[PDB]
């Protein structure tokens, strides 16, 4: 029965998937970006797999206003959770002890510092 | 350079011998190559083989500077992989060698 | 000659001024070190009251401004005398930074000299 | 060819003028500077700077006598891809300006062998 | 909305000087997009009275990963046994 | 059409499937038979020595 | 900006330069994509445990 | 002809010809003049010479580049064991290149 | 030895303003469609002042580099028991000067 | 001899006022080398010498 | 259980665990003389692992640091669109991913084996450690204290009869 | 499947089945289109399939 | 260590039966494996045949994995791609190229597979390198590079 | 304040660098100058603008 699992592809692997109900069952009353997202997924959808070319000419131009309101919500969300990163860097460096006690080998040269061939770099002469 | 073939190649099985016994490069396998001339036509002979040591002394000693006694007090006559014609010791060492690979 | 590392300890007050007294009057140190730690000291000296005197000049400037003058004394005292905490906080900051860095350049001269560090050679 | 090679010579005279105001020893041996490197660096340009004189000196014969002569040039695309090969194979051979420099033998022999 | 140029240009009702009759020139009919041949090689052949287009389609575009690796088993089979006939030799 | 090659085919369709093969193949095996030389010497040398008589191998020593 | 932090890629990439060639035979050893796979387990059982 | 046909300019960028046939009389509405310099400059094509010198000069700059370039950084430290060995191991292959070597065998030439 | 590693700890402390300036640029941009002017003026000015203070820290930076190449030092002279300042050029590492 | 063969004099002098100031200073090379550590390991590192070389006739 | 467990370069769940910056801190307090050729040789194996180590570090933390930054834009996946400010704040993110993966010991059999032997080159680098990196010597000696590891330098020593030269933290006798 | 259905009406083994819910409608993502030609362009493309079946499309010999 | 007893030079018969065993190795040196004559050569004979093995038993895992990890993970993978996570079914996304994609679920399947395919080969090579054994060709303190002569074999 | 005093006292009154100046370089330790730099004094109309 080992062809039965291997050789046997699913229905889903094959047919086109469906709408997933559960997700539009039940939703908020906030015209917020879940809901702007679910109808802008929706329609263009619709648009991609439909014949009808009166309901995609006004479903386009709805979809365009619905990616504008897609775009302001997303600018909503870029400004908090940036600046939401930025306060929480700087709180975490300002209440941070930052190492102070790293070697110093490396700013340290010497036989630069204080030149080891002295004289004998200006020309030789002997 | 010194040795008796314009290539390796015309060199007889003794020429591979010396480059199996030394590595690709170690510079000995010029000093094996010669001690394999040195030996062809006297490695068969119970005298001709003496007379090619004594051959392999000689060239040690116009190779390299050496002292009456260092040849013949060596200690270990045997040659490893990384061992290098530095020294009049090495050199006789490895022509030697070439010596011993040499067949007829 | 001392630990490196994150996880070893920052340099503390007391380790501090030990250290710079030791190079200040100190027989093993160089003439060059310890001048150089002299002139560390006198040209920090400066921000230390530069700041306070700034700090004061804005706050009694601050307590007359526009608002905080017709705010209440609870909120006006308080709000008057933050620019004098600031410019205060920020000179004797920046007088302990430039006396410590000097001083650790310093104390690094001396480790050089006298060859206390493990991976320093001619 | 001249976009390519400027920026070389750019930053070689950049650091002749550094090591002669400033002194920072880009050139000097005694603490690590390399003198043979400015050579390197200036004939690096140099060469392709005497093929991008030459190069356009080949066009004018190569217009005039198809004009003066009523007929084709000869092997047009051909004499394009030599004058290319020329262009984009003169950098590797700015070192036959510099075989007695002390060169390694290696990029010497690569050099002339590429001239 | 047009697949074939000759078909697309045959007969143009919505050329320039037509519309400028009502002078309305909306964005959704540019040029630009008006028309668009497949993805499929077409080529023109001479027939028995004009030229006809055959369309040379070679491959799907649409298989799937379960399909591929059904097809590919054999190959890792026969993989394993000529690498255990090298063990074994 | 679909068949235009961006490719000349004035001389070299018939160079590289006639000229190419002759002298490619001479260029494999010349190369072949520099890296047997260089890398089986040993093998080479004996079956060379082996192929001739040991009288003989004496007479030319 | 990040111009002067050129140190860190060279203390990367110059160990990957050092090494020779594995036909040479110094060490007849090639392990990079096995510790990669190494890595992975290693690094999961680290951050587990801590 | 799927690459023609949907992005033009990666088409012309390779080099492949316009795909589409115009028998009908109508041209097409994308296309583009050829740019044949990857399939020009070739060693199948009339750079085929130009082509022929350039991959000499290649396989030159690469076997000097595996002789002396990536050596170089096999060692840069002292070494505890066997240092003399194993620096002599990069310079053979570096000192030794046929190109300065070859030539006694027929020096009757000159 | 001389491997020259910097902290990163302390490397990214540093270019938080650069970040947070970029970012704030993207906001504008992504703002520009529906704001005014006015309005965005709070945006222009905080990427104003960031980029004032990220000027200053570069200006800092390279007045120290540009400032080392000029070493000056005290000299003791001990006969006349007086200090005199004294120039002379700098000896380093070659990628220091590259850097 | 080697080393003056192979130095001219100039960069012998250098190499001498180097080695006045290590000797001044008492450093030996083996108290500060520590690069072995991170040095790639080679058969020529294993740890039996003697027996790693192999000697022949 | 992998089928490799012979392989110096991997480890066990219970090996001791080192961070990438506490080995090369520890790099810095040995030398080379004072060690035996086989810990020469070990601490060469080690270094050849670590030179890959180190640099798949960043490669392992990448998807981690990718999505945060992804998070951080938002919940607009815009491909090739928002690559700049992806690329932006991720140049800070993932360096924040790779200090965590750093920070984190992992296990290691030449781990284990350099600092647990029982011969001289082991005891040599516990003491170097103990004294010249006395914050790492702390965690490790824990560490080992905790995995039943006795010797002499450790600070949960209750057989010394010379008290301890750091602090000693809490743990169940 | 006895069991679970046995199961499924308690409000414990619920919570969890609601806390999976949760996150998943917590993880919602849009694709915006970032070329010039946008949804036109977009739904111009995809309207290959249906070309053949528009009126334009018939066979109407002019003569 | 303790050094063995060094024998007296070889004579003239030893030398020859030396000889006659480097002849017999070289030629039982195969044909079409190149190694050059060099201390090192049956040294790096040895090393290249347990390579060899490695290889056979690396490249069987790899075949093995991507026979197993397929129904296991990469086919259950691709169940994610039937919807987007907002629930409408998978749709095309363009970048900058508008393909036409009339074929059925065209979009969704090479998707799936853009994604699927990395994921099988990434999912097989770690099965090999979990699964397969170094042992045979590991020397961790490297006493595998002592020359071997062609007599002493 | 943050524009001209600070930078004022920073530049002109001291010539110890702060930490953030040389943190990351490696040269080593050394005092600022204003009088042996910038001799066009090209920076007089760069501050001024
Ligand atoms: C993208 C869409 C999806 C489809 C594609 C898939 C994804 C893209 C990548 C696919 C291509 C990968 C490259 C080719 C590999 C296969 C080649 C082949 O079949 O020829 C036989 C060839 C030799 O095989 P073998 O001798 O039998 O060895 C197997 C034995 O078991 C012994 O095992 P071993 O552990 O000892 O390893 C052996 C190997 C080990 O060698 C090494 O040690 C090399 C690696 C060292 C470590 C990495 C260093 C570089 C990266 C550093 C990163 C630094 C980051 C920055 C850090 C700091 C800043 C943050 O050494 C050798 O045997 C000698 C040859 C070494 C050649 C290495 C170079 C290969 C690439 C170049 C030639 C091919 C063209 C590639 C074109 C470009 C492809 C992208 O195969 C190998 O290269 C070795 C096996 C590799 C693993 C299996 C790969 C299966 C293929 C699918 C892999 C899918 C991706 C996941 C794995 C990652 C890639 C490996
Ligand atoms: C390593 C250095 C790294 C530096 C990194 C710097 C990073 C910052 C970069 C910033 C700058 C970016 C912009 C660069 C612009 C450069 C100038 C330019 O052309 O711009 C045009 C650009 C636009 O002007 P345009 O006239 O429209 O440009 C037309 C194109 O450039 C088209 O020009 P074209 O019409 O002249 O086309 C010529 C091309 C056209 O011909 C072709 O199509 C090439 C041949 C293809 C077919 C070959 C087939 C061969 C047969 C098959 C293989 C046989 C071998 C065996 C295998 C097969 C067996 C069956 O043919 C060639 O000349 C190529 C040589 C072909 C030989 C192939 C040999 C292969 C053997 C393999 C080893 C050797 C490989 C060498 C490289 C090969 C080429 C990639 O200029 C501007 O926009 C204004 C100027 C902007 C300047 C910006 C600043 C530049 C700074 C450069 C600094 C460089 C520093 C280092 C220099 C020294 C390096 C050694
Ligand atoms: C009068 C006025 C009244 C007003 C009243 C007003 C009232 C207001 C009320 C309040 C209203 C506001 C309420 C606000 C609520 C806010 C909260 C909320 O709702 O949620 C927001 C928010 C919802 O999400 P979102 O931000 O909206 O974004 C949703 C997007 O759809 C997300 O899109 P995405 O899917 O693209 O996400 C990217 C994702 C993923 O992105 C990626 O990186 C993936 C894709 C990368 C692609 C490019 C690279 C690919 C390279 C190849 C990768 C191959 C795989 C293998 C690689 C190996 C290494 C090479 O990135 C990450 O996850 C990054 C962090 C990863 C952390 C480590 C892994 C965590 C999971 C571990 C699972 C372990 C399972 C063990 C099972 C054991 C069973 C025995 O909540 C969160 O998401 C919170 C997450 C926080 C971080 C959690 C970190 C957990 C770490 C766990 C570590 C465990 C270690 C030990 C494991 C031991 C195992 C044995
Ligand atoms: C003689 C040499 C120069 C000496 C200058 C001395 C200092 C003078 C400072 C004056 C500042 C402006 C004051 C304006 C007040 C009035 C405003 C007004 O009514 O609005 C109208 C209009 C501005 O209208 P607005 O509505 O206020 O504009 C608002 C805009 O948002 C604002 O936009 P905008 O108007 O600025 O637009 C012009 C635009 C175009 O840009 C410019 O205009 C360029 C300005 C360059 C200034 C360079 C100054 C150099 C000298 C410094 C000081 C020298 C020593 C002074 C004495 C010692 C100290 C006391 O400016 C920019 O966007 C510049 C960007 C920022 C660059 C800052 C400077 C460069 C920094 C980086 C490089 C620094 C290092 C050097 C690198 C190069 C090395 C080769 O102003 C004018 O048209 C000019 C003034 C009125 C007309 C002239 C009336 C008098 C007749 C001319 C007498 C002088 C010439 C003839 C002499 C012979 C007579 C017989
Ligand atoms: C399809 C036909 C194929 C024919 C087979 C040959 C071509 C194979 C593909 C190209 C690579 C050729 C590399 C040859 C040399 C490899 C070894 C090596 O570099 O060392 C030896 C030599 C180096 O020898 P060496 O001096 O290092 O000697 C080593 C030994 N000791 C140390 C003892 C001295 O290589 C060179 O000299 C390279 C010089 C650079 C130019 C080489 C050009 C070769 C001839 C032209 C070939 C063109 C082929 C075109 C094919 C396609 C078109 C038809
Ligand atoms: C106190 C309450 C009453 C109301 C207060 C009103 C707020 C006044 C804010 C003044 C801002 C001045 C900006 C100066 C820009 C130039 C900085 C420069 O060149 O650096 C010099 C000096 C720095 O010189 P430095 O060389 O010593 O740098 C020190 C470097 N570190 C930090 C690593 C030690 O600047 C500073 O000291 C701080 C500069 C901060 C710049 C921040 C810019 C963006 C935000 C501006 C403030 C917005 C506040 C809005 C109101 C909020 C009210 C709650
Ligand atoms: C130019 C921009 C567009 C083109 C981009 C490409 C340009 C690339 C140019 C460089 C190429 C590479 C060569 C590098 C040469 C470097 C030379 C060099 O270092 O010279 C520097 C020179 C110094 O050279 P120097 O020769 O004097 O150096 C002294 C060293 N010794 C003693 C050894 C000779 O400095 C200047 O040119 C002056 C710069 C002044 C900058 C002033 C900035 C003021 C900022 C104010 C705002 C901040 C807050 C405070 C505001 C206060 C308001 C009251
Ligand atoms: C130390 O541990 C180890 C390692 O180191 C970590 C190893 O590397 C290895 C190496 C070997 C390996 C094989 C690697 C192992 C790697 C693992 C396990 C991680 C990788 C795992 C994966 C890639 C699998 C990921 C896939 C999934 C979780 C499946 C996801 C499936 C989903 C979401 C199903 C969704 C489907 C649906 C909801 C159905 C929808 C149906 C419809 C009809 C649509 C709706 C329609 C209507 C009408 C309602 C080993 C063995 C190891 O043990
Ligand atoms: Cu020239």
């Amino acid at each position: 029965m080992i062809w039965k699992y291997l050789q046997r592809t699913n229905r889903g692997n094959i047919i086109q998937a469906g709408l997933q109900h559960r997700k539009f069952e039940n939703l908020p009353f906030k015209q917020n970006f879940d809901n702007l997202t679910k109808a802008y997924d929706l329609r263009m959808w619709y648009i991609s797999n439909s014949p009808h070319e009166a309901k995609n000419l006004e479903y386009v131009n709805e979809l365009e206003a619905l990616h504008n309101e897609l775009n302001y919500q997303n600018s909503r969300q870029f400004l908090f959770r940036t600046v939401s990163f930025l306060l929480g860097w700087a709180l975490f460096y300002q209440f941070y002890e930052l190492p102070k006690t790293y070697d110093w080998q490396d700013t340290q040269e010497p036989k630069h510092q204080v030149p080891a061939y002295g004289d004998l770099e200006e020309g030789g002469d002997e | 350079a010194q040795t008796a073939h314009q290539n390796r190649y015309q060199g007889g099985l003794c020429y591979a011998q010396c480059n199996e016994l030394f590595s690709f490069w170690n510079p000995s396998i010029q000093q094996c190559w010669k001690g394999c001339d040195f030996g062809v036509g006297r490695v068969n002979d119970p005298e001709g083989r003496i007379e090619a040591q004594q051959m392999c002394k000689r060239w040690a000693a116009e190779l390299y500077w050496t002292y009456k006694g260092e040849l013949d007090t060596i200690k270990d006559l045997r040659v490893h992989a990384d061992m290098y014609p530095t020294t009049p010791q090495n050199v006789y060492r490895a022509c030697l060698a070439g010596v011993r690979r040499q067949k007829f | 000659m001392e630990p490196f590392g994150t996880d070893e300890r920052n340099w503390t007050h007391e380790e501090k001024d030990i250290i710079t007294r030791f190079l200040k009057y100190d027989k093993h140190v160089n003439l060059k070190t310890a001048e150089m730690v002299y002139s560390a000291e006198v040209e920090s000296a400066y921000f230390g009251k530069a700041g306070a005197l700034a700090g004061g000049v804005i706050s009694a400037l601050f307590f007359n401004f526009p608002i905080v003058r017709n705010l209440p004394i609870i909120r006006r005292s308080v709000i008057g005398v933050l620019p004098f905490l600031y410019c205060y906080t920020w000179g004797k900051n920046t007088q302990e930074e430039l006396r410590w860095l000097k001083t650790f350049a310093a104390y690094q001269r001396f480790v050089v000299y006298h060859g206390q560090h493990c991976k320093l050679w001619v | 060819m001249l976009a390519t090679i400027t920026p070389v010579l750019g930053a070689a005279v950049i650091m002749m003028a550094f090591d002669r105001h400033w002194q920072t020893t880009f050139f000097e041996y005694a603490y690590g500077g390399d003198p043979i490197l400015s050579q390197h660096l200036f004939w690096f340009f140099g060469h392709p700077e005497v093929y991008v004189l030459i190069i356009p000196t080949f066009g004018f014969i190569n217009m005039i006598v198809p004009h003066n002569n009523t007929r084709r040039v000869a092997s047009k695309h051909h004499m394009i891809w030599a004058i290319y090969v020329m262009a984009y194979m003169g950098y590797l051979v700015w070192g036959h300006h510099m075989y007695l420099v002390g060169l390694d033998h290696r990029s010497r022999t690569m050099y002339s062998t590429i001239t | 909305m047009f697949r074939w140029l000759f078909l697309y240009w045959y007969n143009s009702t919505d050329t320039p000087s037509a519309i400028a009759k009502v002078n309305l020139w909306s964005y959704i009919n540019l040029r630009l997009f008006k028309a668009r041949l497949s993805s499929s090689i077409a080529y023109y052949i001479l027939g028995l009275n004009n030229l006809e287009l055959k369309k040379l389609k070679i491959f799907y575009k649409n298989t799937y990963f379960d399909y591929i690796y059904l097809k590919s088993i054999p190959c890792l089979f026969l993989i394993i046994f000529f690498t255990n006939l090298y063990l074994f030799l | 059409v679909f068949h235009y090659t961006n490719f000349v085919q004035e001389t070299n369709a018939w160079w590289l499937r006639r000229v190419r093969p002759v002298y490619c193949t001479v260029l494999a095996y010349y190369g072949w038979w520099l890296y047997d030389r260089y890398y089986l010497f040993g093998k080479n040398a004996t079956q060379d020595i082996r192929k001739d008589t040991t009288e003989v191998w004496e007479k030319r020593a | 900006s990040w111009a002067y932090m050129y140190p860190w890629l060279k203390f990367i990439f110059r160990k990957y330069l050092d090494v020779p060639y594995y036909w040479f035979y110094l060490n007849g050893r090639e392990l990079g994509i096995r510790v990669f796979f190494t890595d992975l387990k290693l690094f999961f059982y680290g951050i587990t445990n801590r | 002809y799927e690459l023609f046909v949907d992005h033009p300019d990666l088409a012309q960028w390779t080099g492949t010809y316009p795909k589409v046939d115009s028998s009908h009389g109508f041209p097409f509405y994308s296309t583009y003049e050829m740019y044949r310099d990857f399939q020009e400059n070739t060693l199948n094509s009339d750079g085929s010479f130009a082509q022929w010198i350039t991959l000499v000069c290649g396989i030159y700059v690469i076997h000097v580049i595996y002789n002396y370039m990536i050596p170089y950084y096999w060692v840069s430290t002292p070494l505890k064991n066997d240092e003399f060995t194993r620096l002599r191991m990069k310079d053979y292959i570096a000192s030794t290149v046929l190109e300065e070597v070859y030539g006694i065998s027929y020096a009757e030439w000159g | 030895y001389k491997t020259h590693l910097f902290s990163w700890r302390w490397f990214l402390i540093k270019l938080l303003p650069s970040v947070s300036i970029i970012l704030l640029g993207y906001y504008l941009q992504l703002t520009l469609k529906w704001n005014l002017f006015n309005k965005q003026n709070t945006i222009v000015l905080l990427i104003t002042l960031l980029l004032l203070y990220i000027l200053w820290l570069e200006f800092y930076q390279f007045y120290h580099i540009l400032s080392f190449y000029g070493n000056i030092n005290w000299a003791f002279d001990y006969d006349e028991y007086i200090w005199t300042l004294e120039l002379d050029t700098r000896r380093t590492r070659l990628a220091n000067n590259y850097i | 001899y080697e080393a003056q063969y192979a130095c001219q004099d100039d960069m012998f002098d250098f190499l001498m006022e180097l080695a006045y100031a290590r000797r001044a200073a008492d450093n030996f090379e083996s108290d500060f080398a520590s690069h072995e550590l991170t040095t790639l390991p080679t058969f020529y590192d294993t740890p039996k010498a003697a027996e790693r070389k192999t000697y022949t006739y | 259980m992998d089928n490799n467990y012979h392989f110096w370069g991997n480890g066990d769940r219970q090996d001791v665990s080192l961070s990438y910056e506490d080995y090369y801190s520890i790099l810095d307090c040995l030398l080379d003389e004072k060690l035996s050729p086989q810990g020469l040789m070990k601490f060469k194996n080690l270094h050849e692992v670590s030179m890959y180590g180190v640099s798949y570090v960043p490669l392992y933390c990448f998807p981690v640091a990718y999505g945060i930054s992804h998070m951080l834009t938002g919940k607009v996946r815009r491909g090739h669109s928002g690559y700049r400010n992806l690329f932006s704040l991720m140049s800070v993110v993932l360096p924040f991913t790779c200090w965590y993966a750093y920070t984190t010991p992992i296990p290691r059999r030449l781990y284990t084996e350099i600092i647990c032997s029982n011969n001289a080159d082991g005891a040599y680098v516990r003491n170097r450690i103990k004294q010249q990196k006395p914050g790492i010597w702390r965690k490790l000696s824990q560490q080992l204290y905790n995995k039943n590891f006795r010797f002499p330098e450790l600070n949960q020593d209750l057989t010394a009869t010379e008290f301890p030269l750091d602090y000693v933290a809490p743990h169940k006798f | 499947l006895f069991l679970i259905n046995n199961y499924k009406a308690y409000k414990i083994n619920t919570f969890f089945l609601y806390i999976y819910i949760y996150l998943n409608n917590l993880n919602i993502i849009w694709y915006p289109i970032f070329k010039a030609y946008s949804i036109f362009g977009y739904y111009k493309s995809t309207r290959l399939n249906f070309i053949d079946t528009k009126n334009e499309n018939i066979k109407r010999i002019k003569y | 260590g303790f050094e063995t007893v060094v024998p007296a030079p070889p004579t003239r018969d030893d030398e020859l039966r030396m000889i006659k065993a480097t002849e017999e190795q070289f030629l039982q040196q195969p044909r079409y494996k190149l190694y050059m004559n060099e201390a090192h050569r049956i040294a790096k004979m040895n090393h290249g045949d347990r390579h060899n093995n490695i290889r056979a038993h690396f490249w069987s895992n790899f075949a093995l994995g991507l026979l197993i990890t397929g129904p296991i993970f990469i086919i259950p993978f691709g169940k994610a791609f039937r919807n987007l996570r907002s629930g409408v079914p998978y749709y095309f996304r363009p970048k900058y190229v508008f393909t036409q994609k009339n074929q059925y679920n065209q979009d969704r399947n090479w998707g799936a597979m853009k994604k699927q395919i990395p994921l099988w080969l990434g999912l097989s090579t770690a099965y090999a390198y979990w699964f397969t054994d170094f042992s045979i060709n590991d020397d961790e303190w490297l006493e595998k590079g002592k020359v071997i002569y062609p007599h002493q074999t | 304040w943050c524009a001209y005093f600070v930078p004022y006292n920073i530049f002109f009154k001291t010539h110890m660098p702060l930490e953030h100046a040389y943190d990351n370089l490696f040269f080593p330790y050394f005092q600022h100058t204003h009088f042996l730099w910038d001799n066009n004094a090209l920076h007089i109309p760069t501050v001024g603008g």
